RNA sequence: GGGGACUCGUGAGAGACUGCCGGGGUCAACUCGGAGGAAGGUGGGGAUGACGUCAAGUCAUCAUGCCCCUUAUGUCCAGGGCUUCACACAUGCUACAAUGGCCGGUACAAAGGGCUGCGAUGCCGCGAGGUUAAGCGAAUCCUUAAAAGCCGGUCUCAGUUCGGAUCGGGGUCUGCAACUCGACCCCGUGAAGUCGGAGUCGCUAGUAAUCGCAGAUCAGCAACGCUGCGGUGAAUACGUUCC
């Protein structure tokens, strides 16, 4: 806005899984108001979660999203008569908004059956490094580590 | 017994609960039973005009019409006060029943 | 009237036209206008002048078309062809 | 002398009648898990006792009336925390600081003429 | 409207189905209401001029 | 598994299985499961050829299907046609004939867009 | 029966003013942060359009100055048209499905309408409906079962148990009359469509997205429109360089 930063919404604490990180992921998989079927699948994909390791699902979620968080992105800026993207550094909730929003989004064109097993998948296979999400991470990583020289004009 | 019941009803306030105050005042001075002015919910019917006579449909007015319910009273129906229940003028405004 | 409660409708000012050539057994055509009427099982073989809008079109009841409406016989409107 | 309170959320209106027992919700005549089925909303209910640490005691029951099932959610968590003054005068600077005495009033905004929604307008299409 | 169209619409017309409404006060044969009479246009100026109790602005 | 000539499409449940044959949609398959007995969680590869006599000749008794359903099909439309009606004319066209909208669209009874 | 406790209905009032505290500011206007409060700096939304602009729109609401018609450019009536169809644009609806379809079970609204009416109940019909008739000018009776939601079952990624156009047959109701040209119901049929090129729109919170319900006009209705009503209920805003 013209008049300065507006205020951010807290979330509270998730009663089945005492986090505010599993609470943020039901408002992302969240569409058209169906929030009790929003919290049905990812209730649902973290106890597969645990089905297939043992360990503690949101454990499992922590570990799926420092391999997603990018550090730096490459936002666009026109100077003259060309463009050039500048490497700016990721604020930290930003980061965990970026990162939530890719594992929702490449899970939901995923090659499973269920949205259950789709959203599952895709937090087992970041946790070891290994998904679309993770590749996301890199690429964001490797085209804002090819414009070093562009990182001095910070706005 | 307690068989009387009367029905006002009106357009406006303020004209319906002074005849129902003070002009149903001539009741228990001829020593008879009320119960008091109960409210009734009030009616709404809203209109909704155009406001151009031509090709403006997106400018538009909101009429409503309100009225008014109260005075439920079942007062006791005494020959000597079911004379004097009907002889004060009402106001113009107010309507009423005896059922 | 479209319903099977109350018959089929056919109107009056017809009926009377063919059965005073059904009492006599003649052919003669029925210029009408009631494009609204059923044709009924005693119009077999009667033709009629059924107007369109514009002017009367002739039509042969033959033994199909019995449960059809009589305007639905001549034509309102036109069109040949954009080009 | 019983405890009389009501809370309200969005067109919800609950009748709180807390009375000390062994702590048991029978909404409606139906318990908690048996009308509210869900986890999210039975946190919020009993989130006023976990703050005052009185959630064994007070058993209740409400006139749920009015709304949807998450206003009647909402509208029974201040119910509770309106209730709770009534037997402590203790606890009011732990509910209102976590913000359990705010009515929180955020209604259905009206549908306006021209528009399609309360706020939405239709296609622009400059020409 | 046609003056003649007036006088129709007031009187009784073959097969009942075929009667309408017009408004009291200017004979407009759409917009009218039927608890008034009226048009649109005529219940506009007749309830700002408070000619008809009952009836005025509503906000909510 | 051929039930009147229509080879029913293996591995199927019996309540959409019926439903391949022209002329029997859910309501007709939900009463020749009804009348013969054959319940509807059933997939036709599980079929008894003596449970398919049961309901190969329920249907000719009852029923219309392929071939004289699609030609007494046919011949209602070949019927307007001669006799001049109003669809007759709106047939021959390839117009739609249920009174329909023929401004904007009406798509299904013409083709795609001929963009003169 | 009764109770005046709780809600609610609706009258009358109390309450928010930078009023109080701390810092900043010419000590000023005011601003940042508190306390208390249902609410905090315009609490939310509505009603409300200065002087004028566009020779904007309307002579078809009405009114009116000129001008024209008076065996017709007046007026009555029946049929037809306003619903046409090589095309082009615009606003919407339903879709392309598994965060879904279908079947069984069960929960929670708000604001409205009703005498040429609302039709409970019973009864007949697969169903739209038919019939009988109680109660009700209604906080009383009817409309009135809200739908999403929840739980259970099944389908198993297919142009399909997705989609529901088009066409064939059979009906009901309204109305003098349903062919041109009404809606609804049953059975059959099962098209395009697998997320949309250049482009473009709305939205900062109870909003967007999605889910039903009601009203006006109205015999019936092309109602997917319009004006309202509640249900569930997000994601973001560094910022002011660019449009
Ligand atoms: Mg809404
Ligand atoms: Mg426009
Ligand atoms: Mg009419
Ligand atoms: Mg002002
Ligand atoms: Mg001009
Ligand atoms: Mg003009
Ligand atoms: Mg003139
Ligand atoms: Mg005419
Ligand atoms: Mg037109
Ligand atoms: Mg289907
Ligand atoms: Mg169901
Ligand atoms: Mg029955
Ligand atoms: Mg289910
Ligand atoms: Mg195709
Ligand atoms: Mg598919
Ligand atoms: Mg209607
Ligand atoms: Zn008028």
């Amino acid at each position: 806005p013209r008049k300065g930063p507006a205020p951010k919404r807290p979330l509270v604490n998730d009663p089945v899984y005492g986090s505010q990180l599993v609470t943020q992921l039901v408002n992302k998989v969240l569409l058209k108001g169906k929030k009790s079927l929003a919290e049905r699948i990812v209730y649902g994909a973290l106890e597969q979660a645990r089905d297939k390791t043992g360990t503690d699902p949101v454990i499992t979620l922590k570990r799926a999203l420092d391999n997603v968080k990018p550090a730096l992105e490459v936002r666009s800026r026109r100077v003259g008569g060309a463009t050039y993207q500048v490497p700016v550094e990721v604020r930290p909730d930003r980061s965990t908004t970026l990162a939530l929003r890719w594992l929702v989004g490449y899970s939901r064109q995923r090659r499973e059956k269920t949205m259950i097993e789709r959203l599952a998948n895709e937090i087992l296979d970041a946790s070891n490094g290994l998904g679309a999400s993770v590749k996301r991470r890199e690429d964001t990583h490797k085209m804002a580590e090819a414009n070093r020289a562009f990182a001095h004009y910070r706005w | 017994g307690q068989k009387i019941r009367i029905r006002l009803k009106a357009y406006d306030h303020e004209a319906i609960d002074a005849s129902a105050r003070k002009i149903v005042e001539t009741v228990v001075r001829t020593g008879a039973s009320v119960v008091g002015p109960v409210p009734l919910p009030t009616e709404k019917n809203v209109y909704c005009v155009i406001r151009s006579p031509h090709k403006y449909k997106d400018s538009r007015e909101h009429f409503e019409m309100r009225t008014h319910k109260r005075l439920i009273d079942i007062i006791d129906p005494t020959p000597k006060t079911v004379d004097a229940l009907m002889r004060i003028d009402l106001p113009a405004s107010v309507d009423v029943n005896i059922q | 009237p479209r319903s099977l409660k109350k018959g089929p409708f056919v109107d009056e000012h017809l009926l009377k036209k063919v059965d005073v050539q059904n009492e006599k057994n003649t052919k003669q055509v029925i210029k009408t206008w009631s494009r609204r009427s059923t044709i009924i099982p005693d119009f077999i073989g009667h033709t009629f002048a059924v107007h369109d809008g514009r002017k009367h079109v002739p039509v042969f009841v033959t033994e199909s078309m019995v449960g059809h409406k009589l305007g639905e016989f001549a034509p309102t409107r036109t069109f040949k062809g954009h080009i | 002398r019983p405890i009389q309170t009501v809370g309200r959320r969005k067109e919800a209106v609950v009748r709180v009648r807390l009375v000390p027992g062994t702590g048991k919700f029978d909404l409606n005549g139906r318990s908690l898990e048996d009308y509210f089925p869900n986890k999210v909303h039975q946190q919020l209910i009993k989130a006023p006792l976990v703050t005052v640490d009185r959630v064994e005691s007070f058993d209740i029951f409400a006139h749920l009336g009015g709304g949807g099932p998450s206003g009647q959610a909402g509208a029974l968590r201040l119910g509770i925390a309106r209730a709770l003054i009534l037997v402590s005068p203790e606890d009011r600077p732990a509910l209102k600081k976590a913000g359990f005495l705010t009515r929180d009033p955020r209604a259905t905004e009206r549908k306006k003429y021209g528009l399609k929604k309360a706020r939405k307008a239709p296609q622009y299409s400059k020409r | 409207a046609k003056k003649a169209l007036v006088n129709k619409a007031a009187g009784k017309p073959r097969f009942a189905v075929r009667a309408y409404t017009r408004c009291s006060k200017c004979g407009r044969p759409r917009a009218v209401y039927r608890k008034f009479g009226l048009c649109r246009i005529c219940l506009r100026e007749m309830a700002h001029a408070g000619e008809l109790p009952g009836v005025q602005k509503s906000s909510w | 598994a051929r039930l009147v000539g229509v080879d029913l499409p293996r591995d199927k449940r019996m309540e959409v299985a019926l439903t391949y044959i022209f002329g029997i949609g859910r309501t007709r398959s939900n009463e020749i499961l009804a009348a013969t007995g054959i319940d509807r969680d059933l997939r036709t590869r599980d079929l008894t050829e003596e449970q398919l006599i049961h309901l190969r000749d329920y249907i000719e008794a009852n029923l219309k299907v392929e071939g004289d359903l699609r030609r007494e099909v046919q011949a209602d439309i070949r019927r307007k046609i001669e006799i001049g009606c109003y669809q007759g004319l709106r047939h021959r066209r390839g117009m739609p004939v249920r009174g329909q909208r023929t401004k904007t669209n009406a798509r299904t009874r013409k083709g795609p867009k001929r963009t003169i």
